[PDB]
């Protein structure tokens, strides 16, 4: 669960960034 | 060599379905899972499959060597069937071994390995020899006992003979041996009572040949073990019936308080094992040989040990104290344990880990979620477990255990795969963390006191809605607050006065808007205006009946292929109809699968791309099978296949979201399997069927040129005639079509007998369905088309007596023969008051051209002189008592024989 | 932790709804 959470937290920082 | 619906995996294993060890070195352990048997590598991570049964698997053994394994089945039918573990795709097969037999409920294999011997379930049992050696497909040997007796569930054979076998039931015990130059297989079950030692006996479970001595064992639930002698025919005797060998109950000894249920002798070692977590290994005196006991482990139901034989270390190494006086090294074997509640270890001969593999759901089964962007499914069971695991990997990972007693049965993912959900028998409902499965709600929400019977969210995540067994509806929604979201109650209806069959959620794109939409058994479907919904005031503004003499089962969105739109339903009827996304008029008659019951439940397979925008499928289970459709539906056989599962029945479907994959969750089998398509295969299919007509004519018996398919074609041109007019000075004319009304008429002449309702549901059909794209109602129709929706919406044979039985069992009172029966008056009454009314001179007149008092035709020559007649005819044709074998002579002179399918694809 | 992580991806996905 924490890694994939992790996972998560990572794909949605880089789409924020992405569509920042 | 290539199929469409290939199976290759199991999730879970009934747990009385005993394990055996074979393979050490590498671990590969044998379990039977419903109707299949399976082989799985722990440490290549990969299953090895032995391939079906008529039925469930009822009973295995595996030869001492491991080369062996051997099966049954219960039910009729049954097969024993016989098998090598490493060749892998093996083959060896009893047919037909019992007619009546319901499947052989034990059966042992010899360590000798010459011989299989079973016990039938049956009211009276059978015992029965086979020299499985030779290709035999018959008993050499054979008798059949009193049923006092009881169920001789547990079979073994002895390592020190031949020609002897042990057997008993909860209640009785028995012996066995067979004298095969004598041809005769002889049995005593004498019967033990307190007298035999003053004490409690009880129920005894299991029985065993002794290590190195004349006699057999029996382990007893009351803590005890029992022991008997055999004694054989003295020499007096053997000049006369040499009275078959005898045993006699020598010993009784209390070895524990707690219950036993396991017994099995290894290389001169005894092993028990016990209902609460202790396992005991005895030399042959009954001396005391360390146990096991006390992890976390209990009702140890599978017991087996490894194929090889230890070898010796002894200069390092860690075994336990023996017990004896001095107490000495102690090796043995490796050894499988596994409890009761389907829990599944392997130990370290060693000792030195206890190693849990695999754990699995403890008892009945219902269907599992896919999360729909990630490799992720969710199993969940009835008792206290949803898991899940990605299906690529076969990695059993994430799980969270339940509250203890709740039953669950529903599961869901959100539309986004970032919460899922789960509905609990007992009035429960919980939103769930599509990762820790944190209770998402501080409190679950147990509004309902029942059991759950669907979830679904809608495409918006603020909304979910469940249905309960108690035909009532109730819906989920978000509050935003603080800049929080949380859930919260919304407010109960109930809204269907029968089963709830399916329940859905629906999108206004026309207002980006959500919609709740809910499929009854009662014939009625229903909307709710979630927009106008409040509190105790679930907002109903939309009923319809949709079915006749039938009821639906599964609703779905159809998928986008169309200006229009639809919804897909299904029926006991195996028909399947669209109706209107607006209206939820109808316009689509469809024919099932033919395949053996109506659909249960169907499910249709992800987008990608165009690729699937060009080519659609759609996945469907019945009562007992799974099976795949091509889009458009149009009853073509070729069109659809379907495969059988778990066969005492399948509950629900879930598909991989990468559209690859589809699972299966069935019930009491405790079992979930995986299935891998190729829609090739079934496109090969299709191409069997050829095109144009050439299926819908192999629908029709003889085809192009049955005397059937030339009477119909007549009433074509008999009614092109109707429509012009039988008297008329031109020429006739006549080309390619009927005018609608004439439809109905050509329908009956045909022999198919749709309701007013039915023709209206016809009408719409032929107007609306090229509505769209002419913009035109159209109202001639071509016979090819005609063909078509005959096909469709006849019944899905010939005519059957079922609906008539049924109406009369319905209407009549039993008779003085019980039969279903009328009275003529109540039954004219009736026939005129309720169903669709008749006018009485209507009536009348249908009786009178039914018993032949007219004219004939009716159509061109005058008659009132006749209708005076049927006044009296009513009471002089009609008998007082009415029953569906008088109505039927008097409808049918056609014997509608029964139809046959076992060629039909 | 595990329950933050479960937090900060719920306001990361509702940011990006935001965005959305």
């Amino acid at each position: 669960i924490i890694e994939m959470q992790r996972l998560e937290i990572r794909r949605l920082r880089d789409q924020i960034q992405e569509q920042e | 060599k290539v199929y469409p619906l290939s199976m290759t995996w199991s999730f879970g294993w009934n747990s009385s379905l005993p394990v055996y060890y074979m393979r050490e070195d590498r671990r590969v352990i044998l379990y039977t899972c419903a109707h299949t048997a399976i082989m799985y590598d722990v440490v290549r991570n990969t299953q090895y499959h032995l391939q079906g049964h008529p039925n469930i698997i009822s009973c295995l053994c595996v030869s001492e060597d491991r080369r062996w394994i051997a099966t049954a089945d219960e039910g009729p039918d049954c097969l024993i069937i016989i098998w090598d573990s490493f060749t892998g795709i093996p083959v060896h097969t009893i047919f037909d071994s019992c007619p009546e037999g319901n499947g052989m409920r034990s059966i042992a294999i010899t360590r000798d390995s010459k011989f299989l011997a079973t016990i039938s379930d049956s009211a009276t049992q059978k015992v029965c020899i086979w020299k499985w050696t030779l290709a035999v497909e018959t008993p050499a040997c054979t008798l059949e006992l009193p049923k006092e007796y009881g169920f001789q569930d547990n079979l073994v054979f002895n390592p020190a003979n031949n020609k002897e076998l042990v057997s008993n039931s909860k209640t009785q015990a028995i012996y066995y041996c067979w004298f095969e130059d004598k041809g005769i297989l002889a049995h005593s079950a004498p019967v033990l009572t307190e007298k035999t030692f003053n004490k409690l006996v009880g129920k005894f479970s299991q029985s065993v040949f002794h290590l190195k001595l004349p006699q057999v064992l029996s382990a007893t639930k009351e803590g005890k073990l029992v022991v008997w002698d055999i004694h054989y025919p003295s020499s007096t005797s053997s000049s006369a019936i040499s009275a078959f060998p005898f045993i006699k109950p020598r010993k009784l000894v209390h070895l524990q308080k707690e219950a036993i249920t396991v017994l099995m002798t290894i290389d001169s070692y005894i092993v028990t094992g016990d209902i609460k977590g202790n396992i005991k290994f005895y030399d042959h005196t009954l001396s005391v040989v360390n146990w096991y006991s006390n992890f976390k482990l209990g009702a140890i139901r599978t017991l087996s040990f490894s194929k090889t034989i230890p070898s010796l270390p002894t200069e390092k190494s860690n075994l336990p104290t023996d017990c004896t006086l001095r107490g000495d090294l102690f090796v043995v074997r490796n050894f499988i344990i596994g409890t009761f509640d389907a829990t599944v270890y392997h130990m370290t001969v060693d000792g030195t880990k206890l190693e849990k593999l695999f754990v699995e759901p403890r008892d009945a089964v219902y269907a599992v979620s896919c999360h729909p962007y990630q490799p992720l499914i969710a199993v969940g069971s009835v008792c206290g477990m949803i898991k899940v695991w990605d299906f690529e990997k076969k990695v059993y990972l994430f799980s969270r255990t339940f509250e203890k007693g709740l039953g669950v049965q529903c599961l869901t993912y959100n539309p986004e795969g970032a919460l899922l959900g789960a509905g609990f028998t007992e009035g429960t409902v919980y939103i769930l963390d599509a990762m820790s499965l944190e209770n998402e709600s501080p409190e679950p929400f147990k509004y309902s006191k029942s059991s759950v019977s669907h979830c679904c969210f809608s495409h918006d995540s603020n909304y979910m809605a469940t249905a309960d067994v108690n035909f009532t509806v109730a819906v989920y929604m978000v509050v935003v607050k603080n800049g929080q979201r949380v859930w919260e109650y919304l407010a109960r209806l109930r809204s269907h006065q029968n089963s709830i069959q399916s329940l859905l959620f629906g999108v206004h794109l026309d207002s980006n808007e959500p919609r709740l939409l809910s499929l009854g058994k009662d014939r009625f479907l229903i909307e709710y205006n979630l927009v106008k919904s409040c509190k105790d005031h679930l907002d109903v503004l939309d009923v319809h009946r949709t079915d006749q003499g039938n009821y639906p089962t599964c609703m779905i969105w159809y998928p986008p292929l169309t200006k229009e739109l639809f919804l897909l339903i299904c029926n006991s009827g195996y028909k399947v109809k669209l109706f209107n996304a607006t209206t939820k008029m109808c316009r689509k008659t469809l024919l099932g699968p033919a395949y053996g019951s109506p659909i249960e439940h169907a499910q249709v397979l992800p987008v990608k791309s165009t690729l699937e925008l060009q080519k659609r499928y759609l996945v469907f289970i019945n009562k007992d099978k799974v099976g795949l459709q091509i889009l458009p539906v149009d009853g073509n056989p070729h069109k659809t296949c379907a495969i059988v599962c778990h066969p005492n029945g399948v509950a629900g479907m879930a598909l991989s979201y990468d559209g690859r994959f589809a699972f299966t969750a069935g019930g009491q089998d405790r079992s979930v399997v995986q299935w891998k398509i190729n829609l090739g295969a079934l496109e090969a299919a299709v191409s069997l069927g050829g095109e144009d007509l050439t299926p819908f004519y192999g629908l029709v018996s003889g085809g192009r040129e049955g005397k059937f398919y030339r009477e119909l074609e007549d009433y074509f041109y008999y009614s092109q005639i109707r429509s012009q007019g039988i008297d008329t000075m031109e020429t006739r004319q006549v080309s390619e079509h009927i005018c609608l009304s004439e439809l109905p008429f050509v329908m009956r002449a045909i022999g198919f007998y749709p309701s007013e309702e039915k023709i209206e549901d016809m009408f719409n059909e032929i107007k609306f369905s090229e509505y769209v794209e002419t913009g035109k109602l159209i109202d001639k129709i071509n016979l090819p088309d005609f063909l078509k929706v005959y096909l469709n919406h006849r019944p899905p044979f010939g005519n059957t007596m079922d609906g008539i039985q049924n109406s009369f069992n319905v209407l009549g009172y039993t008779n003085s023969e019980g039969k279903k029966a009328i009275r003529r008056e109540d039954f004219l009454n009736l026939l005129l008051t309720k169903g669709e009314h008749m006018t009485e001179e209507e009536m009348i007149d249908c009786f009178s051209t039914l018993f032949g008092l007219t004219p004939e035709g009716w159509k061109s020559e005058p008659a009132a002189t006749c209708i005076n007649g049927p006044e009296i005819c009513l009471q002089k044709e009609l008998p007082e008592e009415i029953t569906a074998e008088i109505f039927t002579t008097e409808i049918l002179g056609l014997t509608l024989s029964d139809s046959s399918e076992q060629l039909i694809q």
